[PDB]
């Protein structure tokens, strides 16, 4: 499954 | 014996034709097993594989609202990396990110990834100690401040060294009736006349997975590696892939060349000759 | 803004025999960016209904898609894929080829 609470660039 | 699981973002604005779509897809080596699109009548993650459908509602559901949440960053990011080249509201732009782990065939760690591109081009990078980060530009050291201020890498690293190869073990024995099977390449050679001097002589590798595939022409033993014309590996639409190779040879000396497969679901290298 | 231009192969799933049910694939990769428009011709006509895969990408961050249909390969009947691209000022056909 994909990850999550990835920020912002 | 080696795997890996990739996740491939893609974001594209467009300009008065509405909000930036975002597509996601998943795969297990040379296996795509889930998709996502925003511009979906109902936007939702989908099996593309047998082996991921038995997974409950539950998966479908959690996976779905982590893409729409990160459809939503990713369209905070757009709207960042515009300001950073300093471009207009009125240009298109594209913002694309692939990340996942590589394991052995014990099914530890082998190699992380988690790297981002803007427009076609490289932009920043999670460093293989999954520590640190590489900028391309003055624009993505900008985005490496903020990640490093934030500890951003931390929860990168935590999800590849942990979430990201539990979940590829999982994926890999529950469709181990294909991920863990090779198939080798169906060999054969043709012979074409272009005149009554030269003739092209083709080697094929069909219906063989995974896509990783040697293809070459020796002349006298020598490789033709300027001389030989090859294309690109194909996908044949059942899962296998297809290449070939093919070299101008003067009429009567077809049998000085021989073509050689490398193969993973080949145990030794084969070597072929027209006819 | 730099643009990558499409790679385009025209092919079949199957080795191509007369009067058996086949597939017929249009593969185009290396572009850049990814909107493009590909058609599968029968004949000089576009044939309706063609499926694709899903928009994804290489490791050189070169985008690739799969076009294709199913399709039954005769002596006369010829097949074409039609590809538009920012990078092309014009449509570029490809035809199919049994032996590439």
């Amino acid at each position: 499954r994909p990850m999550t609470y990835k920020g912002a660039l | 014996g080696s795997h890996s699981m990739r996740y491939f973002y893609t974001s594209v604005s467009r300009p008065g034709r509405g909000e930036p779509r975002f597509i996601s897809v998943g795969y297990v080596d040379d296996t795509q097993f889930v998709r996502f699109d925003s511009d979906a009548a109902s936007p939702r993650e989908e099996p593309r594989a047998p082996w991921i459908e038995q997974e409950g509602p539950e998966y479908w559901d959690r996976n779905t609202q982590i893409y729409k949440a990160q459809a939503q960053t990713d369209r905070e990011s757009l709207r960042n990396l515009r300001g950073y080249y300093n471009q207009s509201e009125a240009g298109s732009h594209t913002l694309q990110s692939m990340y996942g782990c590589d394991v052995g065939p014990d099914g530890r760690l082998l190699r992380g990834h988690d790297q981002y591109a803007y427009d076609g081009k490289d932009y920043i990078a999670l460093n293989e100690d999954l520590r640190s980060w590489t900028a391309a530009d003055t624009a993505a050291q900008i985005t490496q401040r903020k990640w490093e201020a934030a500890r951003e890498a931390e929860q990168r690293r935590a999800y590849l060294e942990g979430e990201c190869v539990e979940w590829l073990r999982r994926y890999l024995e529950n469709g181990k009736d294909k991920l863990e099977r090779a198939d080798p390449p169906k060999t054969h050679v043709t012979h074409h006349p272009i005149s009554d001097h030269e003739a092209t002589l083709r080697c094929w590798a069909l219906g063989f997975y995974p896509a990783e595939i040697t293809l070459t022409w020796q002349r006298d033993g020598e490789d033709q590696t300027q001389d030989t014309e090859l294309v690109e590996t194909r996908p044949a639409g059942d899962r296998t892939f297809q290449k070939w190779a093919a070299v101008v040879v003067p009429s009567g000396e077809e049998q000085r060349y021989t073509c050689h497969v490398q193969h993973e679901g080949l145990p030794k290298p084969l070597t072929l000759r027209w006819e | 803004m730099i643009q990558r231009t499409p790679k385009i192969q025209v092919y079949s799933r199957h080795p191509a025999e007369n009067g058996k049910s086949n597939f017929l694939n249009c593969y185009v990769s290396g572009f850049h960016p990814s909107d493009i428009e590909v058609d599968l011709l029968k004949n000089g006509e576009r044939i309706e209904k063609v499926e694709h895969s899903d928009l994804s990408f290489s490791k050189d961050w070169s985008f690739y898609l799969l076009y294709y249909t199913e399709f039954t390969p005769t002596e006369k009947d010829e097949y074409a894929c039609r590809v538009n691209h920012v990078t092309l000022s014009q449509p570029k056909i490809v035809k199919w080829d049994r032996d590439m």
